[PDB]
């Protein structure tokens, strides 16, 4: 017996928020190295060392 | 092991479990030229996990 399902995820528009225009009119909305890696503006993470 | 951008690597931590890591900048994993002599802390595996 096996299971199977399909979900998919996607980045949000204006995620990078550092550029004023999309690259190629129609672009993939799925996260990747050049579009989502440590460039989103909705989330910031800080390590805590000392405790 | 020399990292290459965009590639995927996997590892298992002795205290927290396994996790998959995607390199963003090319780098030498070991320490470059460190993680010897001055450590005097723990086993080989515990040294790699710290780095």
């Amino acid at each position: 017996m096996g299971f199977k399902t399909r979900y998919g995820i996607g980045i949000n528009p204006f995620a990078e928020s550092a550029a004023q225009a999309p690259a190629s009119r129609i672009q993939s909305g799925m996260p990747s190295i050049l579009n989502s890696l440590g460039k989103n503006a909705y989330f910031r993470r800080v390590y805590v060392k000392g405790i | 092991t020399q990292t290459t951008v965009g590639d995927i690597y996997t590892h298992f931590f002795q205290e927290t479990g396994t996790v998959y890591l995607q390199a963003s900048v090319q780098v030498t994993i070991d320490a470059g030229d460190e993680d010897e002599d001055e450590d005097e802390d723990a086993t080989d595996a515990a040294k790699l996990d710290a780095e």
